[PDB]
């Protein structure tokens, strides 16, 4: 995942 | 791990040791296992006790309620464009037998819903597909008198719509009582007669009964308009309870139920003939 | 969230612990299934509720 | 194509569910908040708040401002009672219509404390001093000082502080009552009695107001939303 | 020991001092004391005017009397104080302005009267008309100025329909606006009950859903006097009493300047 | 961790506190407790207040709205080929109530919209299953003349098409007010009259309304053509508030609604008779 | 969008099934427990328990 | 992204901390479902709005 | 066979939804941006830019 | 592949960074919603396409 | 962060500085705000332009 | 994922 | 997640  | 316990191996005896004697006047079952009093080998047991569970038990839907509602022209006449089934087990005897081996119980319950129609007159034009409210009314919030006055905006009461032909509707409720578990048997009355009273009708109540109003009512309708055709439908309701936990062992009931208390009238004779010696 | 759990396996397969897998979706513990991993208890409140239980070799009169 | 298998329950309406659903008008540039006094977070919020009882719902005092007035004088007969009230907070129709009967009638069950506050609205030169009583169910209601002082009372001394609290404590076998009026989960009787008499000097007014207010506890909740029976419209 | 009591107060605000020596202590509606618009709600950019103690003083209104058959009074605010000196200059020559209040209410008797006077402070006092037609009080109707209005014990219809009078008609049980004055005491309130106390001390915020509006077209907060229980005095049929109201702007701030608004009220 | 506070145990008391005395003249309720005026026991106490809370009192849809709409061969009379409500809570009496227990709010709206749909002609053949198109209009947007004049292509307004016999339509709105917060009530005016005017009918207007258009409303159309036999639907709209703040607490209307303001006018009546002494 | 295929089964009812649905009635303040005497964990706890044989079924 | 939080549980089943899990699939926070888990506060603004408030075991008017 | 639910608003369709669905010309080669001069990324850059009030509105 | 935001909360419960999850199901990226995280510039190519730009408080024409 | 520019304080001017008089022969819009022409207070701006992107 |  |  990749939170921003 | 969960299988019973294994036979272990025993042999001859000749003691002081008399397991097979016993007095059922102490109140007690006597423990024995075949080893007390026959010679056994040993079994490595893996039968086990998975599905008489207390949840495994309980673990199915049953039917509760048939609730019969119509959808046609509002006449002046009594007709069932709504209906109201105040909630209980007691209507139906197969889930009551279950659930009274048991004093006081405490549960969740899932309601599901299955809907059925059919039309009655063999042709006046058809109908559209229909929709169903089914409207839960607690104890003291205003109650319908027609199938579309105010009581059916439901701010507050839950309500369901399904609408005909979708998988049957389904929710699930709380532990909703007002004791710590719920009496599968009341042995009292909700009034006392004083010596005080004006009349013996004051302190008269119903034996066995507590509240009046119970859990309350489904009020069910069609939100629909009439179609020219008459559409009969009716909702059966099923039950399953769910995280149970039960106390109180009873026996269970053995000649048929009349009425929602203990009473009894017909067939009182469940035992069937068969000669002392006769296998 | 998932909880992962063992199935007791009853007919095999020609092909082990086989798991399976749970999310509760609901705030409320009313809308949860049953996890059925019920224990059990001792009969013994109602199989012998004796103030002075014996052993079942030694005489109940004594 | 992830496999899915519909089960029942499937798309239907409950009116009580709780899920997300799209917005309708994306990307909007909301108004952010301001500090507005007289916030609320739960509704038992209300029912702490005193509030006036219409004690006096007698045929043409009920609906008028005198419905809030209980006259004391100094003829009171004085073995009769000043008032009588069932504790049916959500029911008894002097009780149903205060912020506490208001909230209540929202919900199917109640539990809790409950405290009556009278004020009296005589003169600074009457005294008196009068017994406020509260008899659990399952007795006779009390008729005379003589039954109503063996259940809980505050007997109460009129003076400079003009206000007298009697607590009714959470006394039941049910651990929930109902809103509705129902005997299995009654909850008993409020009465008051003089305990001696209002007397006054000469030139004073012999009879006079008093007033009483009710409020919940702070160990009161409720639950079971529902709706309730003091609205309606007609078609 | 030296003598404070909750009965006893002073209140200074610009060039005026009141004095009681018979209160019950006073009232913060809401828990919250007045205040200026801090920058992080602030609405309008221009700079705001604080005329300070030229407009946030005491202003006493005209006196009304308690008789026995007196049914209640009620004002609006900033109505109330439209003309009073120059808080109405600077509310009438400016689009925006808020402000907070000191209300105090005045009523003194002697130690064989009796009477109690509940006084209620309420945002958004939305009162009730007279006539089948809703919604439809006048703006000179609704807002009385310094007069106040009065309340009822019934619903007396308009019917001149043909020349209706516009007017509310506030039924006193009913709070003027159709719930039951019982539960009045959810607003910040006090009661002058005579053998208690002469006064009433209640201090509002300003309470809106905006940080700053029009004082012209909206007033913020009602004050509602009503007779909780009736006067009496000795066994005389026609007591009556005065009821002074003296009421303080605070922390008033004003935007958007222009020429002056000049209502019509007659 | 939401449960209430513990009863203390309190023996007897001669003292010079005196929790039971007070003087509401001050403006407030007296905090006592059962062990300030009786003895008590120590409970534990377990109940909450977790129904009672803003968001639970109002996480309820409520219907709000019945739209009517035809489906039919456009005539030259009046039809209702499409039907329009302004949007407000005020249609309906049971919604309304317990938003005004409060003067402001701040919540988001869900809108979730249930449709259906009968015949009314004996036979005229019959209807394919029919598509509904639900046009937000905002304050200033072209509103539609006729059933498919050019507004309906919706390329700006939100529009919802929902078809016949599909689970309930359902959308959220944000906070869309232009002050701070909702009021629920506006003591004042949208005019002044100035003495400058020319005549009386400028600076007049309705005591306590806002804005003319308000939210707007919903425009809402069958947009199949139509069949020979005619088909009338309903839309009943159930709006939910959620993520709900709340100021400034107020008492319930206590006597029937009489329009969008406080007016009223009949049943002025609301409490009924009993005895001062009558248990 | 998640692209799902519904398989067999999909929206039947099956009685015994175990599935988690909505709630009716959330955030119920529900009455905790107490420990009343007398509680069973299975069913096969009462076939444990000794009764009376009904061993004479003659007909009188 | 998901959101994992205890359930209070009425009911227990003869089997602990059982816990539900939340996913946004919305960019609008209005399209979210409310999570219910409200504090509550002190009725003190309402209850007793005064500029000295007394203890309840004083007088009310000293 | 994940057993799913389906919730109110299933199958409905809002214009101003925000979601995906499957490409129907797929493994287009696209042709690539250059750099235009003129981009605009607000709308309300369009209103900043001060445009002529038609001030006389008279008949003629 | 999930890719997890923060929404812009509007009304806030009485309960905080609340996030929302994204996951592509599809290769071309025609099918992909849209994120609308969009960023703005300087309308100034527009408003100020001046060779000299000067500043307000100076002069235009000098 | 997207919210606008918050305005800033200003108040009285007697200068050279002359931003209200402008030439738009030259094709360009005069960048004004308030506080060029009046005086204002400091405002914390939270408004946005989210719904206008393209 | 973040539990609370 | 949680095996038990
Ligand atoms: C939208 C549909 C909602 C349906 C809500 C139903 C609420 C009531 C659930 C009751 C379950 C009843 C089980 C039986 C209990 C009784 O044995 C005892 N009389 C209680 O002491
Ligand atoms: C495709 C369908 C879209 C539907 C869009 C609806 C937008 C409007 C939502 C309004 C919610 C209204 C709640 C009431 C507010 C009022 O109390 C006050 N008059 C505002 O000051
Ligand atoms: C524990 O829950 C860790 C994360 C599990 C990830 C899979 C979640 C599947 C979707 C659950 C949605 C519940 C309703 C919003
Ligand atoms: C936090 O979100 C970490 C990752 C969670 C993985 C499960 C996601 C389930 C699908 C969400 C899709 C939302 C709409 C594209
Ligand atoms: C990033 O994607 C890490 C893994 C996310 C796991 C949840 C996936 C949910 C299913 C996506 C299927 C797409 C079509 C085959």
């Amino acid at each position: 995942i990749s939170e921003v | 791990q969960d299988s019973l316990p294994d036979t272990k191996a025993s042999g001859p005896a000749h003691s002081k040791e008399v397991p097979a004697l016993t007095a059922v006047e102490t109140g007690a079952t006597n423990p024995l296992a075949p080893s007390d009093t026959v010679q056994t080998r040993h079994v490595v047991q893996r039968r086990s006790r998975s599905e008489s569970t207390i949840e495994s038990f309980f673990a199915r839907g049953a039917c509760v309620a048939i609730i019969e509602v119509d959808n046609e022209q509002p006449t002046t006449r009594a007709q069932k464009l709504f209906a109201m089934w105040r909630i209980t087990y007691k209507d139906t005897v197969q889930l009551r037998r279950k659930l009274e081996f048991f004093t006081y119980s405490r549960f969740d319950m899932e309601f599901t819903f299955v809907v059925t129609a059919n039309f009655t007159n063999a042709n006046n034009g058809h109908a559209l597909n229909q929709v169903y409210q089914i409207m839960y009314i607690p104890p003291g919030a205003p109650t319908p008198k027609s199938w579309d006055d105010y009581t059916w905006q439901t701010s507050s009461n839950p309500s369901i719509f399904y609408t005909y032909g979708a998988a049957p509707a389904r929710i699930s409720v709380p532990y909703v009582g007002l004791a710590n578990a719920y009496s599968h048997f009341y042995d009292g009355f909700a009034k006392v007669p004083l010596k005080t009273d004006a009349n013996d009708q004051i302190g008269d109540s119903l034996y066995s009964a507590m509240t009046v109003d119970d859990f309350g009512v489904l009020a069910v309708r069609v939100v629909n308009d009439h179609n020219p055709t008459k559409v009969t439908s009716k909702v059966r309701i099923y039950m399953k309870p769910k995280h149970v936990r039960v106390w109180c062992p009873r026996p269970p009931r053995a000649v048929p139920y009349y009425g929602p208390g203990v009473d009894y009238r017909n067939n009182l004779d469940p035992l069937s003939e068969k000669g002392l010696t006769t296998y | 969230g998932a909880q992962v759990s063992s199935q007791k396996v009853g007919a095999h397969e020609n092909s082990s612990t086989i798991n399976y897998t749970t999310i509760n979706y609901y705030k409320d513990s009313a809308s949860n299934a049953a996890s059925k991993q019920d224990y059990s208890q001792d009969p013994s409140k109602f199989t012998e509720p004796l103030k002075d239980v014996l052993i079942k070799t030694a005489p109940a009169l004594n | 194509g992830l496999p899915v298998l519909n089960t029942p329950g499937s798309n239907q309406y409950l009116t009580s569910d709780n899920h997300q659903s799209p917005c309708a008008i994306p990307e909007f540039d909301v108004t952010p908040p301001i500090d507005i006094p007289g916030e609320v977070k739960n509704m038992m919020e209300l029912a702490e708040i005193d509030t006036m009882i219409p004690l006096n719902l007698e045929s043409t005092k009920r609906n008028t401002m005198d419905m809030y007035r209980v006259t004391l004088s100094d003829s009171a007969d004085l073995s009769q009672p000043i008032l009588c009230l069932s504790l049916s907070p959500a029911f008894d129709p002097r009780l149903s219509h205060t912020m506490l009967g208001e909230v209540l009638n929202y919900y199917t069950h109640w539990a809790g404390s409950l405290k009556f506050t009278f004020l009296f609205c005589g003169s600074m030169m009457a005294t008196g001093k009068i017994l406020v009583a509260y008899a659990p169910p399952g007795a006779q209601p009390p008729t005379s000082r003589k039954e109503a002082m063996l259940g809980t009372h505050v007997i109460w001394d009129l003076g400079l502080q003009s206000s007298c609290t009697m607590v009714v404590p959470w006394i039941s076998n049910v651990t929930y009552r109902q809103t509705t009026q129902d005997s299995f989960t009654e909850g008993g009787y409020i009465s008051m009695f003089y305990q001696t008499r209002i007397v006054v000097p000469l030139s004073t007014p012999k009879s006079m107001s008093m007033l009483g207010f009710v409020s919940a506890c702070n160990d009161f909740s409720v639950r079971l939303l529902r709706d309730t029976t003091h609205i309606s419209q007609s078609a | 020991a030296c003598g404070y009591s909750d009965r006893v107060l002073q209140l200074t605000l610009g060039n005026s001092t009141i004095t009681t020596q018979e209160a019950a202590n006073s009232v913060v509606a809401y828990g919250r004391w007045p205040e200026f618009i801090r920058d992080d709600e602030a609405n309008p950019v221009d700079q705001p005017t604080e005329p300070d103690v030229a407009t946030c003083r005491f202003y006493t209104l005209d006196t009304v009397m308690w008789g026995k058959e007196s049914k209640g009074w009620w004002w609006k605010l900033p109505d109330a104080l439209r003309d009073m000196g120059l808080f109405g200059q600077n509310m009438y020559y400016h689009y925006l302005g808020r402000s907070g209040y000191t209300v105090h209410v005045q009523c003194n008797a002697s130690k064989f009267h009796q009477g109690a006077l509940g006084v209620f402070a309420i945002p958004e006092y939305c009162l009730a008309g007279d006539s089948d037609k809703q919604r439809y009080t006048s703006y000179a109707n609704a807002n009385p100025g310094e007069r106040g209005g009065k309340f009822y014990s019934q619903f007396n219809k308009d019917n001149a329909v043909t020349s209706p009078k516009r007017e509310f008609c506030p039924v006193d049980y009913l709070l003027g606006c159709g719930v039951l004055l019982g539960n009045a005491f959810v607003y910040p309130h006090q009661i002058i009950n005579l053998r208690t106390n002469n006064s009433a001390t209640i201090v509002l915020p300003y309470v809106n859903a905006l940080a700053i509006d029009s004082m012209v077209k909206h007033n913020n907060w009602g004050i509602a006097i009503l007779p909780l229980s009736p006067l009496d005095f000795a066994q005389d049929s026609s007591v009556e009493i005065p009821i002074t109201v003296t009421i303080a702007p605070m922390c008033s701030e004003f935007n958007g300047l222009r020429n002056v608004t000049a209502p019509k009220f007659q």
